[PDB]
């Protein structure tokens, strides 16, 4: 689905693609890091970010 | 061995300073510490330059420290560019040397026993933190330091996990003639249960003298304010709210002497490690006459050394900017009376305070 | 009463000068000027300083440009030395930003606005010619930080700001490892915010990266087209230039009036004490040298050689204009006016690097992208 | 800035408009008032749209002055202008 | 109707020096109408208080 509609986008508004899978395979949220009271994204969420 | 400078100005009890010298146990370093003290009174910025040149030309020091009875500034200003010059290392462990510059010359080795700016504005964070205190207002003026307080402190809420909320940054400018209505209208936005405030020890009055015609003074109100503002805890202009809670150094746990210690173990414990790997004692020219065609050698080598000094467990480290990273913090809160009396301390992210559920 | 005036001014050639301008000053209660030459040493400046407040008594001091060209280090004692007695200190010729905070530097004036006051010509200038996407180059010492510290929150009246600031380190050689990170940016509008010396390292990088072509936009400071830089600097950059920044003759004249007119105001005050008489006997913190200081940001001079002379809250200059360079055929040439508020173009031309006479639109929008799916059965 | 206008228009289950009661004169409890022009006369508004308009405005703190469309409905291009809610 | 009172503060005008006390449990306020029942010559010194 998501692909076939990606296709529509590039085509209707002119624009070329690289698609790539998420290296973590997760979807994306907000955690806890190593101890430092900082909150990091994972995931699609922090790949886009 | 070790040329050791350790300068008192004013009234301090010198015999328990050259105590700590030989008490210092440096056999298994093997530092050598050669401590030559000279005592004299403020008088003059020259006498400084008189005596670090003379003695510089004397024994060859490799290190200086420094302790003030005098809260002037200016004394600090004046040892960062005479160690850009003399390249040798300052340290200014208590008194006007102590209090920290916004910037630091990059050639100078002037160092301070004391907390930065944004080093405080951190502990700010941690004391309110364990009260569940999370609604803030910021109140800055145009002091050089107003960017950087507020700067760290809006970037240490943009990705925490507790419930952190900033509502107004307003910052004031009372440098303009007649600025009663222009201040007056801007600190009348404040709502916060809790204001930060970052001015100069006069601009506290004049900010606290129409925060009261506001009435921004009342039991429910808190104000968290840095140590530049207080300054002297002794001295209150009777417009301090009854509840005002400031940071400092640990000064009364601190002595003199005390810090003396650590000036000396500080410098000592890096010139030992540089002679047994580096190997090289830097003894820069003599006479301060005509110093740019001195400037073939270098002094660079001992300067990272004392970035990292641990003494004792405790880790005596410094920055490039000469604040200490983990140094002595206490936190003050007004009493009854117009006293400034100690509520706990804050080291090496292991803030505890003698106060708990708070009134 | 005898009131002292004296400068630490190198170049004693223009210590001739300087004596007139007093002789006028005193008509247009006496003002004496006892101006000592500048030498090469920085530590006997701090030992001469008190030397010439010991003979004189100087209320107001004045240093200039010497012969050395680090401009970094040299009139630091006299601003560090006069700040013991709160004695203002006058910037002749100093550009840099360090002297702009009052935590070091508590009581010090200047007559020529820093480098770093050149940012907010930049953001006039890039809203005249509708750039909205820059690249910053800024270094990272202080006189970088405070460059772009002023571009930053000058931005946030548009509610906008840099698409990503780069800092590299002073003195450094390979900086292209750092800058073809910027290549892969939808910006094309490059800043820098570099020395004389570090202007040329990215000059030269950029040469064989192919920046300085068609499309880029390059704008800098006075000391990216000057000195060494400009050797190498490829040509179209629209840098910056004041228009009589080094005229020390120029900035003498009008520096001795402002503390003229300003002996006028000091007559009329309370509580007035007289510098101390000696140095080494003195250690108070004279609160006459705060009240000097503070009526004289205040004042605001009708006139002058190079101008109006008014100060700022931190008692550097104010709405002063700069001259924009444009590197033509190895060489510069005038192509706008700056009038402190906007910038008027010359009727020259503006001949963009790579020869664009029309104006690049200075930001190529990147149409390939990098699009992240995850595994998800029916989608 | 923070008191806008806002437009409306009765649909069934999301818009609900109802005549002011008689006795007070003024509009119900958890029913905003919402004016009419046919000069203009209050009506009280309430429905599901209304019941998240409160919500928002109450989160995104800022107030409104509701008020029934007339130029015609939800929105149509007719000879390139707009007309109703739109 | 959706009527509400949210407060029915009480000032006291009486005490000496207590214009910081009444300073104080006005700022409570926050109602866009507030009804002041009071003498024309004390609603100047409670007006230039809420000012």
């Amino acid at each position: 689905f998501c692909i076939d509609l990606l296709i529509k986008l590039a085509r209707t508004m002119n624009f070329t693609y690289e698609v790539h899978l998420v290296a973590d395979g997760k979807f994306g949220t907000q955690e806890r890091v190593n101890n430092s009271n900082k909150k990091e994204w994972n995931g699609m969420m922090g790949e886009l970010l | 061995s070790i040329g050791i400078a350790v300068i008192l100005v004013g009234t301090s009890d010198e015999v328990a300073i050259k105590d700590a010298h030989e008490k210092d146990d440096f056999h298994h370093l093997s530092v050598v510490p050669r401590v030559e003290l000279v005592a004299m009174n403020e008088t003059d910025p020259k006498s400084i330059i008189t005596r670090i040149c003379d003695l510089m030309s004397d024994r060859k020091i490799q290190g200086v420290v420094f302790a003030d009875d005098t809260d002037q500034e200016a004394i600090a200003q004046i040892l960062d560019f005479i160690s850009a010059q003399t390249l040798t290392p300052i340290l200014g462990i208590h008194g006007g040397s102590s209090m920290i510059m916004a910037d630091k010359d990059e050639s100078s080795m002037f160092f301070q026993f004391g907390p930065s700016i944004e080093q405080q504005a951190s502990v700010m964070l941690n004391i309110m933190e364990e009260y569940d205190w999370y609604i803030f207002s910021i109140v800055t003026t145009y002091f050089p330091g107003y960017q950087d307080f507020v700067n760290k402190i809006r970037s240490t809420i943009e990705n925490s996990f507790v419930g952190w909320e900033l509502e107004e940054v307003l910052l004031l400018d009372m440098s303009l003639d007649d600025g009663d209505s222009k201040i007056q209208n801007q600190l009348k936005k404040l709502q916060s249960p809790i204001i930060l405030l970052y001015c100069t020890k006069e601009e506290a009055t004049y900010i606290f003298e129409v925060a009261n015609s506001v009435g921004l003074t009342g039991y429910g109100y808190t104000w968290i304010v840095p140590s530049l503002v207080a300054g002297d805890t002794d001295t209150v202009p009777a417009e301090f709210p009854t509840g005002l809670i400031s940071v400092s150094y640990d000064e009364w746990d601190y002595g003199l002497p005390a810090r003396v210690r650590d000036g000396i173990a500080i410098i000592t414990t890096a010139a030992s490690d540089m002679l047994s790997e580096h190997s090289f004692i830097p003894e820069p020219k003599s006479s301060c006459y005509n110093t740019h065609e001195k400037r073939i050698y270098q002094s660079n080598m001992l300067n990272r050394y004392l970035i990292n000094v641990t003494f004792e467990g405790r880790n005596l480290s410094f920055s490039e900017d000469g604040y200490q990273m983990h140094p002595k913090l206490v936190i003050i809160l007004l009493n009854k009376e117009r006293k400034w009396e100690r509520v706990g301390k804050w080291k090496d992210k292991s803030l505890q305070m003698k106060y708990y559920v708070w009134p | 009463k005898i009131v002292n005036i004296g400068a630490v001014l190198s170049t004693r050639k223009h210590e001739q000068m300087f004596r007139e301008a007093v002789n006028q000053a005193n008509k247009r209660i006496q003002l004496n000027a006892t101006s000592v030459t500048h030498k090469p040493n920085a530590i006997q400046m701090a030992l001469s300083v008190c030397e010439d407040l010991i003979s004189s008594q100087v209320y107001a001091i004045l240093v200039s440009h010497p012969p050395t060209p680090n401009d970094h280090f040299t009139p630091t004692p006299v601003s560090y030395t006069a700040g013991f007695y709160r004695i203002p200190v006058l910037g002749l010729t100093t550009r840099m930003s360090i002297y702009s905070d009052k935590s070091i530097h508590l009581s010090f004036l200047r007559t020529v606005p820093p480098y770093s006051h050149q940012s907010s010509v930049w953001f006039e200038m890039m809203r005249v010619y509708s750039w909205n996407h820059i690249i910053l180059l800024v270094s990272d010492d202080h006189e970088g930080r405070a460059a772009q510290k002023r571009l930053e929150t000058l931005l946030e009246e548009r509610e906008s700001k840099a698409e990503k600031v780069l800092q590299f380190d002073p003195g450094t050689k390979n900086v292209t490892a750092l800058l073809m990170e910027a290549k892969e940016l939808e910006a094309r509008v490059i800043i820098l915010s570099a020395s004389e010396d570090d202007a040329a390292t990215v000059y030269r990088a950029a040469a064989m990266l192919n920046m300085t072509g068609s499309g880029y936009v390059w704008l800098v400071g006075e000391r990216e087209i000057s000195g060494n830089a400009l050797r190498y600097a490829p040509d179209g950059i629209l840098g910056l230039q004041l228009i009589n920044g080094k005229n020390e003759s120029a900035h003498i004249s009008d520096a001795v009036g402002v503390v003229a007119q300003a002996v006028h105001e000091l007559l009329e005050k309370e509580n007035i004490t007289d510098p101390p008489r000696g140095c080494v006997g003195n250690t108070n913190i004279w609160k006459t040298g705060p009240l000097f200081k503070r009526v004289l940001m205040s004042s605001k001079y009708a006139d002058g050689v190079t101008g109006r002379v008014e100060f700022n809250e931190d008692g550097d200059r104010k709405f002063a204009n700069y001259s924009i360079m444009n590197l033509q055929n190895r060489k510069l040439v005038q192509v706008g006016i700056y009038n402190g508020t906007h910038v008027i173009p010359n009727d020259r031309k503006i001949i963009w690097p790579g020869g664009e006479t029309e104006k690049p639109r200075g930001y190529q929008m990147s149409t390939r992208l990098k699009i992240v799916t995850i595994h998800q059965e029916p989608f | 800035d923070d008191h806008l206008s806002i437009v409306t228009l009765e649909e069934a289950p999301f818009v609900i408009v109802e005549s002011v009661d008689p006795l007070s004169g003024t509009c119900m409890r958890n029913t905003v008032p919402c004016q009419k022009r046919i000069g203009y006369i209050k009506k009280c508004c309430k429905g599901f749209c209304i019941d998240i308009l409160k919500k928002i405005s109450k989160s995104v703190k800022f107030t409104y002055d509701l008020y029934l469309v007339t130029n015609g409905k939800h929105g149509k291009k007719i000879n390139g202008t707009w007309n109703g809610m739109i």
